[PDB]
């Protein structure tokens, strides 16, 4: 029976050891998610949370009627 | 001796040499807020797939 149908404890403990290193650092990951996503709404100087000011390409350069502008 | 102008010659742009330097700053601007640092680097896969809940991918 132990040849024919069942994993070795070795295999599974094994494989047991990778689960957990995996679902060890994929913890990691969210915690380190959240923290990034509070500071980065907190402060706005990251790529997220950047939301649309006004475009400087529209403004006009050239001289006007008036020179007091 | 005074020549009266023709069509168009009053509104010509003309060029004007003087002394006086120019103005560096004249809407008295302070200085710009620095931008934020850009994107650089190449685009890795997402470390162990979606990272929501159960789902491995």
């Amino acid at each position: 029976i132990a040849r024919t149908f069942f994993d070795a404890p070795e295999k599974n403990y094994e494989r047991t050891m990778a689960i957990l290193q995996i679902e060890s650092e994929k913890a990691e990951l969210r915690l380190k998610e959240l923290e990034v996503r509070r500071l980065m709404r907190a402060k706005g100087d990251g790529p997220w949370f950047q939301y649309p000011t006004i475009d400087k390409a529209l403004i006009d350069h050239s001289p006007k009627a008036t020179p007091d502008n | 001796g005074w020549v009266r102008p023709d069509l168009g010659e009053l509104s010509k742009v003309t060029k004007v040499k003087t002394d006086r330097p120019l103005p560096e700053n004249p809407y008295h601007s302070r200085a710009r807020p620095e931008p934020n640092p850009e994107v650089e680097g190449d685009l890795k896969p997402a470390r162990h797939g979606s990272r929501l809940f159960f789902w491995t991918m």
